[PDB]
RNA sequence: ACCCACUCGGCACCUUACGAGAAAUCAAAGUCUUUGGGUUCUGGGGGGAGUAUGGUCGCAAGGCUGAAACUUAAAGGAAUUGACGGAAGGGCACCACCAGGAGUGGAGCCUGCGGCUUAAUUUGACUCAACACGGGGAAACUCACCAGGUCCAGACACAAUAAGGAUUGACAGAUUGAGAGCUCUUUCUUGAUUUUGUGGGUGGUGGUGCAUGGCCGUUCUUAGUUGGUGGAGUGAUUUGUCUGCUUAAUUGCGAUAACGAACGAGACCUUAACCUACUAAAUAGUGGUGCUAGCAUUUGCUGGUUAUCCACUUCUUAGAGGGACUAUCGGUUUCAAGCCGAUGGAAGUUUGAGGCAAUAACAGGUCUGUGAUGCCCUUAGACGUUCUGGGCCGCACGCGCGCUACACUGACGGAGCCAGCGAGUCUAACCUUGGCCGAGAGGUCUUGGUAAUCUUGUGAAACUCCGUCGUGCUGGGGAUAGAGCAUUGUAAUUAUUGCUCUUCAACGAGGAAUUCCUAGUAAGCGCAAGUCAUCAGCUUGCGUUGAUUACGUCCCUGCCCUUUGUACACACC
């Protein structure tokens, strides 16, 4: 046939990062637990799932993408 | 045409370790038994066997 | 000198063969396992090799005598069947010629092939038997090629990671051809479905058709293949299965150590031909009747009316029969199979045309039709797959199949007006009548048809008729090109196709060469079907008009058959 060429630079993949995440949740001196990161008002996501904090952005991940709640 | 009428054919690809073979089988059914169709080859022409005659015997006639 | 009968001894031929031989053959090559008349000479697998050596003869060249080492499983003989030949004898055929037809070869373009060019211009096939072939008419697709971007659709098994998260996904932005979370920023989400590793799979229009199946083409427009009982031979084998004649035919007559049979040919089947005989038909058509229009009127003539009724089956349809067997008669011939002519006949060239098709052969073609397939290659920066775009069409030129032409048997413009084989739409947008609108291409409103019921009588084309042009590259010819309009499609630029205007090339019958063909054939002519969203200058069939010339031969070419040679048999590659 021919075999191989390339101007170099191959592509990678994705990592899914690490993070021991959900410490986000503050409970006071025994034992009242208040929530950080506001949750989702889309009935497909029973207010368990949260909103990521970017710029302008507060976005619902479980809604694999859907809907822009901005506060 | 008798082909259509009388011989069954079949091919089967047998698949073995080294390559594959062709099986080809041909059966020719006795046309005598044909049951529904021609009972012999279009070839076939039987002559029916006569009958020895004891003729002569001067005229005469029977009555009933 | 001749003739006729005998008889010795010669050179030989013939037929037999009691007999001999491995056989071909042999009156000796016989009288040999039933082995002995007398005598001479030579051989003991093949090569080494008539070589080395010594002797000897010769002027010489060389003659006579004449080893071994080593190597090697065959060398050899006669006969058989094949296969082949640049031997000989017969045939057969418009993929051969003859007698001719219509041409290709010359030109323009269409299309395939080479070549060149190219990021790539995907690839198979190269005499008949590659080259309008792969049903190959590629805008995406197809697609195999090239420029780039995703995805795993990596079964299963073990291991590893790991519920404190094995893994999944993405809004915006960056990025990208892209409203691909491809990747990155950022930080949610997901929950044991994956992910990393090895082993093992899987896909592949990746290789190999010189590993295969299957299919197909070619030999083959051919006529060949085999067994029973007998005859010959130790045997392989042979004869049957052949000089001739005949046929399209190992088709037959005939000859005859063969008789009588089977596969293949023929039979058979399909379609085109013929039935005033049979069964019938408002999905086919005829006559009569009403209802009714036009013209004549003296009755008449020509139409309308999917049922206003009656009848019929000539035409159409398809069931069942019938029909032809080269019949009658005559010429010709071994008075055989046959062949030829006349009459009759729907039909008398295998009735015309197809379908089917024995044994064998080919390193024919096809792994690119197949979830047919061995083995090799590859398998996540993929040769898997998909998405975006290009390419197969690229243009100094060589080859092939075609289309259109060079006009006056014509082009043009009116007008006449006639086929057959097909095909059509359900979970859908196929075939389209009719009404309008538009010069046209087309558009728009409806409509009949899953169909002998509707498109459609497919009112097709050559053609026929009356005019115009008048031999002038002309009103023949329509290449190339400009500008505009429409149709198919997500997309038309490198211009899918259709229409209009303009532009108006080559080509004045085509060198050497070479193709096809014998009657509803050739040739001219259009149609339907395949392909198909759109596109036929292709193909498969169809009918329309309808000739000239053979009714022969072996000159060319091709091939079969004998005969013959063979040291070939993996068979002249
Ligand atoms: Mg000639
Ligand atoms: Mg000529
Ligand atoms: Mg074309
Ligand atoms: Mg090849
Ligand atoms: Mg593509
Ligand atoms: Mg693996
Ligand atoms: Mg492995
Ligand atoms: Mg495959
Ligand atoms: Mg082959
Ligand atoms: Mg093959
Ligand atoms: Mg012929
Ligand atoms: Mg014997
Ligand atoms: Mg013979
Ligand atoms: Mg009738
Ligand atoms: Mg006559
Ligand atoms: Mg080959
Ligand atoms: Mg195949
Ligand atoms: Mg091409
Ligand atoms: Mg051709
Ligand atoms: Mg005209
Ligand atoms: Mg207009
Ligand atoms: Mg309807
Ligand atoms: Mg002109
Ligand atoms: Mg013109
Ligand atoms: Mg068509
Ligand atoms: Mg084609
Ligand atoms: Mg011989
Ligand atoms: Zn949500």
């Amino acid at each position: 046939k021919k075999v191989y060429t390339t101007p170099k630079k191959i592509k990678h993949k994705h990592k899914k990062v690490k993070l021991a995440v959900l410490s986000y949740y503050k409970v006071d001196a025994e034992g009242k637990v208040t929530k950080l990161r506001r949750e989702c008002s889309n009935p497909t996501c029973g207010a368990g799932v949260f909103l990521a904090n970017h710029k302008d952005r507060l976005y619902c991940g479980k809604c694999h993408s859907v809907y822009k709640v901005n506060a | 045409q008798p082909v259509n009428d009388f011989i069954d054919t079949a091919t089967r690809h047998v698949l073995m370790r080294q390559g594959v073979l062709g099986i080809k089988v041909k059966i020719m059914r006795d046309p005598a038994k044909s049951r529904t169709g021609p009972k012999a080859l279009p070839d076939a022409v039987t002559i029916i066997e006569p009958k020895e005659e004891e003729p002569i015997l001067a005229p005469s006639v029977k009555d009933y």
